[PDB]
């Protein structure tokens, strides 16, 4: 895969003076970057499958001994204490807030890329 | 239905727009909603506590009763502070009931 | 604009942000809506050679 | 107050509004199987056959199963979403099965439907795009129905009959009730004289009805009799039953 | 733009985790000792006693007790009180 | 010109085709070159406070079972019973 | 209640490994990712000014 | 349209990565496009230099984080000068640059 | 043998950023007399091979606590730092990483009545890294396990969903023990590496190395 | 000609070989007996024996024996003969 | 007979003929560790250097530097496969690290051979294709090797020079024993005198023989001194010693 | 996809006559199918390695209780008889005239295909 | 190396044309070369045999003995045909020896 810049310096150099006008649209499109389409689901993996059957195989494993656990209704009303913070975690906190405050974490992400700036890199 | 496709979307909008504060009204009686939340949040304990309690009542309580017991029990197995006594009133309770 | 592309980042068809605005946050200004005005102008290279 | 929050909660989250709000995204796998439990309810279906629409011509063959034999139990016929199930069969009617045909068929049946490119692509599909025992695991009572369709239609396809002719034989028939073998005797013979055609195996819809006589009358036996002297001489011989031994 | 290419890729598990569930169960059955609960006994104890009486009631609580300290089996009778 | 062999594994454009494999770190391709290049010369300290942690929990554990052996000895030498017997 | 383990080897040594996964996951796996990222962003601030005047002074463009 | 091709492909590969760090873009991508600043960040982290500018800037060298970042882009030069140093050698001279004095 | 795709600027990797950039801002490096250029570049390149890896153990021991600790609040799930021998484990791990490390500057020989009791302040260093992790995550599920047989005491002898504001004042009082528990597993795993830093940081000092001969003016 | 196309895919399992792997440990772990030369005993023993006398002769002989019936352990000589 | 079939089986199967016969697939591989262990076997080695003339073209790098610094240590000079390295060098310079390359090219520098294309394609690798700090990781003793052999190939690379220059240091020379220290600083000055380069690095492989002058001579101190003047004036200024604190 | 015969009649239909034989081998080769070239190595899948280390995790196992098995000796020497016949198996079985064995099992390689005479399928 | 791709090509001309039949000679002595096989075969068990014998010899044998003794043993533990005897032998001998 050659770069696209070489393909568009052959390609407006072997077209005529009447069709570099039209063809201008396809030599665009010709060395555009690659975004894959969106393809079928094929859902859930061979390992998201392992992550939630392994997931459900261990949350029955550990309600299976938390009601033999001689505190066996006190464990099992533990469960009902920790789901609870849970479900108000999802309506507390403020998930875009929290998304952009993380961005702000990383140097990379709290500002805009920084070279090149146009003007040095002309071609006249 | 698709698996992961279905419910998933049935879950976004149970979860995103579903809102029992308002469809419900709720904000008669209620001054925020981050205290719906804090409310919902004990409600969820205490509805949780006592379905784990009905769905297996009649049993001896592992945790310290304080003194109390639950109904027309008083003297019975599910009353009994001595655990090795209890298992033997339990076990004469069950050929009875 | 950038609030714009981070609409359609992966991150905003997350669960958790799905009903979420990028613009939200922190909003475009003037200069950046009015430049992705003009480049949309001038992605037809045949319009960016007459106005040249 | 424990009676009366659930009381409240059940008057306006669980209804058939938001039933029919959780069955917008995937709508043949909810139609069909909430008709099969009798999950009827005419304008519970409208709002199926619009949120289905903008995706009937992308279906697979199994969901077009789905949605014609649930909008049949249902009893339902939006012509508009029918025309969209008959150019889903007839743009891949190589993909299409003869137990998927034949279910597809008897919905389009019912609701009296039909055009010349879905007889052809159906009659196309049951010959040359699936195999040719297929008629046989099908039961005599969905091929009859076929073979009205085709006859109601008016629709002559000389190779589809005498593939659905397969599967008319004892062990077809003798796995119907005698109340749905008459039925289907009568409703086969009088498809294979609209056609004239007499295959080899119509000695098998003849002599379930010839061999149990007093299950029919004497106007339906001379419909039954009519047939036989008609297959008779195109078969060249004449007809006799068998006592087994 | 690139969001479809991320969408492909599905769920998958760090890039090692395989050797930390591989480490974890490593050091939960190489133990080097009998298995919580259980003693190692002669061949001609174990060809000998029922598997009922290599059971004892503290390895077998009842699943949701009624009465705390309930146990499912009740193991050897024979006890050497 | 300058002519695309002086942009040869230089410097590419965004790719048309399609999308490549990443480039793996040295890392991650072999545990020998993290072992060699830099979990033993950086973090060797941690891997012997990791051991000394499990040789003095395996003398703690050592001590722990010296000390039921002495107090089972004296149960069996001295005629009593070295538990409680069980309770059921 | 349940103060020592049936162990203390066997739960420092799962303290060990487990603490030693991460630190290979974190050295291998997560901070070759965190220094691609990071890096290029900081080598492009960092010589944006000397990249920019020393590409000025070459192309002659002017 | 001599030198157009290396000053092009600087422009559409910088304006690739600006449009999309650290929104979309893959590590696959950048390392496609840059192989050799790739190649130098792994130097880095190889070299247990991973918090290189981290510690210039403990130190304060300011003018040696410049130069950080001036070295580790240093390659996109290169294209010009192994083109202008083999323009030079054919026709005889040597390439300015390439000298101490000169 | 094929590595998987990255995008850049993922939260993971934004997080994971800003954590690793904390934990090495514990222990910055010293700036030098001398102005930094290619002549102090091996200096300072030494000086970062001398340094130990304090920004790579300590959110080592960052992720793999509160990865621990949080453990704890899923629901059908305990803290595996709530174990005696593994948060213990941790505790002694580090101290021995920081005495290794103190050990080696040397050449491996330990170090008139005063140092006795330099030691055993700084021995009891390593018990206390470990206990005090061992401790939060310890008394903060018992106490919760107490108070939630205090509040089941109510409704298994009063009425199920009756006498409600005897539950409710404690069932909320449950709440905000998980509440703080959120608290005390965020802050225990930042105080323990905070900790790390501190004990490990004492012995990651080295002689810069510089230049020996100068062309001064 | 189609020789380098299936040189391309490796080594691959028969395609369901996890679950026959699956169903045999499964029936060698879930025996619902304890592990075959070992008794369950009551958590007071277990907590007061030492790991040594838990351990039986029988279970641990010796991996290259120079006289047939050599045992690497020799557990409790607290025997009730 | 055990003895007798022992060393019948060594004399016909254990040999270096067949030694040879299985090193035939991998050749960069079993040259190098071979020639690590101590077997140099002059002959052998022919027998790699045509079984490997077909592969050098598309070796890796990290092949390539394992068949020269083989070949080093063995002293076999095969030169036109020497010349097939250099076409793997010069054809994938960017992807050799200085580790490599500082090895590749003291073997070259061994073997008196080198090309302008090669000497452009190192010094072009070493100062824009690998990190500007890879110097400094290299040891002085394989710095001065590279900087002899651009000055007996007279190839003046001012890049290269300040880029080599930073890996001369009180730390790079302080890792040296003081018989390969003064080997090393007499080889970087009479290289750095060479082109005229005086970076301000150089300070310390004149202060590592200022420091000690008394395993010098007063001909080699004269070589010494007369860097340090032309050093002096170059940088500005006067050279001076630093006791340290 | 479309199929090549298509491709065929569409890009021999737009050719001239002048260079309708010099495009017969660039339509030919343009609807030859895919033969996928042979890759490199990446030798030993995921699974390879699996079915070898779960193979030698199998004989370290296998032999460490045949070891300890009261009849060791006897046990550790029937592994050398038995590996002996897989030596002697090496050696004995005519491994090309069993491969054709197993393919006159099969009626699908014990003949040709049989269809499609040429001559039926003409167009002229 | 190629860990997969060196030794597979070794053991392939390993496997094909290195061949002791007739690199050896050994035509002069045996008749065909099936009969080479024969008793490369037993040839392989004798020497597996007299290995595994010798790699640990001073044991006491699971297997009965027909009434034979290796070498000046002949009263020892290796002889010995008790078992519960010869362990106790052998723990005296291991003291000395
Ligand atoms: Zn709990
Ligand atoms: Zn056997």
């Amino acid at each position: 895969e050659g770069n696209s810049v070489a393909g568009i310096i052959k390609s407006v150099n072997e077209t005529s003076g009447a069709n570099l006008l039209s063809s201008l649209k396809t030599i665009k499109a010709q060395a555009a970057p690659i975004y894959p389409a969106a393809a079928s689901s094929t859902g859930y993996s061979t390992q998201a499958k392992i992550a939630l059957f392994g997931a459900l195989s261990w949350i029955l494993y550990r309600a299976d001994g938390q009601s033999k656990a001689h505190e066996w209704i006190v464990d099992l009303n533990l469960n009902v204490l920790q789901a609870a913070w849970l479900i108000s975690f999802s309506s507390l906190i403020p998930f875009r807030a929290v998304y952009f405050a993380f961005r702000g974490m990383a140097p990379a992400t709290a500002s805009t890329l920084n070279g090149l700036k146009t003007f040095s890199s002309i071609s006249l | 239905m698709a698996v992961t496709s279905f419910l998933g979307k049935a879950f976004e909008k149970y979860f995103y727009d579903f809102s029992a504060y308002e469809q419900f009204g709720l904000n008669r009686f209620l001054s925020s909603k981050g205290q719906y939340v804090a409310l919902r949040h004990v409600g969820f304990v205490m509805v949780g506590v006592n379905v784990l309690l009905a769905a297996n009542f009649p049993f001896n309580p592992p945790f310290p009763t304080i003194g109390m017991c639950p109904a027309g029990w008083e003297g019975t197995w599910v009353c009994q502070a001595d655990k090795a006594k209890a298992l033997e009133m339990y076990k004469e309770w069950k050929k009875s009931n | 604009t950038f609030a714009q592309r981070l609409n359609s980042s992966p991150a905003f068809s997350s669960f958790l942000l799905k009903r979420e605005k990028a613009e939200s946050e922190v909003p475009p200004s003037e200069l950046e809506l009015e430049a992705a005005q003009k480049a949309a102008e001038l992605e037809d290279p045949e319009v960016a050679l007459r106005t040249l | 107050p424990s009676q009366n929050l659930v009381s409240t909660f059940a008057n306006k989250v669980i209804v058939e509004e938001n039933l029919v709000n959780v069955a917008e995204i995937d709508v043949p796998f909810w139609s069909y199987w909430l008709s099969s439990a009798g999950f009827t309810s005419k304008d519970a279906f409208v709002k199926f056959a619009e949120a289905v629409k903008p995706k009937v011509a992308a279906l697979s063959t199994s969901d077009i199963t789905n949605l014609t034999v649930a909008f049949k139990r249902a009893n339902y016929y939006d012509k508009d979403l029918f025309t969209g199930i008959e150019a889903n069969v007839s743009a891949n009617f190589t993909k299409f099965e003869t137990e998927q045909l034949l279910q597809i068929v008897a919905t389009f049946d019912a609701f009296n439907h039909s055009s010349v490119a879905f007889l052809d692509d159906v009659a196309d599909s049951i010959t040359y795009c699936n195999h040719y025992l297929a008629p046989v695991r099908a039961g005599a009572d969905e091929l009859a129905t076929l073979l009205t369709y085709y006859a109601k239609n008016g629709h002559e396809r000389a190779d589809l009959l005498a593939t659905v002719a397969r599967g008319f034989s004892e062990v077809s028939l003798g796995k119907l009730s005698a109340a749905q073998r008459k039925d289907t005797v009568l409703s086969a013979l009088k498809a294979f004289q609209t056609f004239g055609f007499y295959p080899e195996s119509i000695e098998a819809v003849i002599g379930a009805a010839l061999v149990s006589p007093a299950e029919y009358s004497a106007e339906e036996l001379k419909e039954v009799e009519a047939v036989k002297v008609a297959a008779e001489n195109a078969l060249g011989g004449e007809f006799v039953l068998i006592q087994e031994g | 733009s690139y969001s479809a290419y991320f969408a492909k890729a599905g769920f998958q598990f760090p890039a090692g985790l395989s050797a930390l569930v591989a480490g974890i169960v490593a050091l939960n059955v190489c133990t080097g000792r009998p298995t919580k609960g259980t003693k190692e006994i002669s061949n001609a104890e174990y060809n000998a006693t029922p598997i009922g009486y290599l059971q004892s009631p503290d390895q077998h609580p009842t699943a949701f007790p009624k009465v705390p300290g309930m146990k499912d089996v009740h193991g050897s009778p024979h006890h050497h009180h | 010109v300058l002519g695309e062999v002086y942009l040869k594994d230089i410097l590419r454009t965004p790719p048309t085709g399609a999308i490549p494999a990443n480039v793996p770190h040295p890392f991650q391709t072999s545990f020998y070159t993290y072992a060699t290049k830099k979990l033993i010369p950086r973090h060797w300290y941690l891997l012997g406070g990791f051991t000394f942690t499990i040789t003095l929990y395996g003398i703690l554990d050592g001590l722990r079972d010296s000390g039921k052996k002495k107090a089972y000895d004296e149960a069996i030498h001295a005629g009593k019973t070295p538990y409680t017997a069980g309770g059921h | 209640m349940k103060l020592l383990p049936e162990s203390l080897q066997q739960e420092a040594a799962t303290a060990a490994v487990v603490a030693s996964w991460v630190l290979w996951h974190l050295d291998t796996q997560l901070l070759p990712t965190i220094m691609r990222e990071h890096k290029l962003h900081a080598c492009w601030a960092a010589a944006a000014k000397r990249y920019n005047e020393k590409l000025f002074k070459l192309n002659p463009s002017y | 349209e001599e030198e157009e091709l290396w000053l092009l492909t600087l422009t559409q590969q910088f304006k690739h990565i600006q449009k999309h760090f650290g929104i979309d873009l893959p590590h696959s991508v950048v390392a496609h496009m840059d192989p050799l600043l790739i190649k130098k960040i792994d130097w880095e982290t190889t070299n247990a230099l991973e918090d290189f500018d981290i510690t210039l800037d403990d130190m304060g060298a300011e003018d040696a984080k410049e130069q950080w970042g001036a070295e580790n882009l240093s390659h996109h030069f290169l294209p010009l000068i192994r083109y202008r140093r083999d323009l030079a050698r054919k026709n005889g001279d040597r390439y300015g640059p390439d000298l101490v004095n000169g | 043998s094929s590595v998987r795709d990255v995008k850049t600027g993922s939260l993971p990797t934004n997080f994971l950023t800003g954590v690793y950039r904390f934990w090495r801002s514990q222990n910055p490096a010293e700036k030098p007399h001398d102005p930094v250029n290619d002549r102090l570049l091996p200096a300072v390149v030494d000086a970062s091979d001398k340094r130990a890896s304090i920004g790579t153990w300590a959110t080592t021991f960052f992720c793999t606590i509160i990865s621990c600790n949080l453990l704890g609040l899923m629901p059908f799930n305990e803290a595996p730092t709530s174990g005696l021998g593994f948060a213990t484990g941790l505790g002694v791990s580090v101290w021995a990483t920081a005495t290794i490390l103190g050990l080696s500057k040397t050449g491996f020989k330990f170090p008139f009545i005063f140092v006795p009791l330099e030691t055993i302040s700084y021995t009891f260093r390593a018990v206390s890294l470990g206990v005090r992790l061992w401790v939060n995550m310890l008394a903060g599920h018992t106490l919760l396990h107490i108070l939630t047989g205090m509040a089941l005491a109510l409704p298994f002898s009063l009425g199920f969903f009756s006498m409600v504001p005897a539950t409710f004042g404690v069932c909320c009082l449950l709440s905000a023990l998980v509440g703080l528990e959120y608290l005390v597993a965020v802050l225990q795993s930042g105080v323990f590496s905070i900790l790390s830093t501190v004990y490990v940081g004492e012995f990651n000092h080295d002689k810069f190395i510089g230049p020996a001969a100068k062309i001064v003016k």
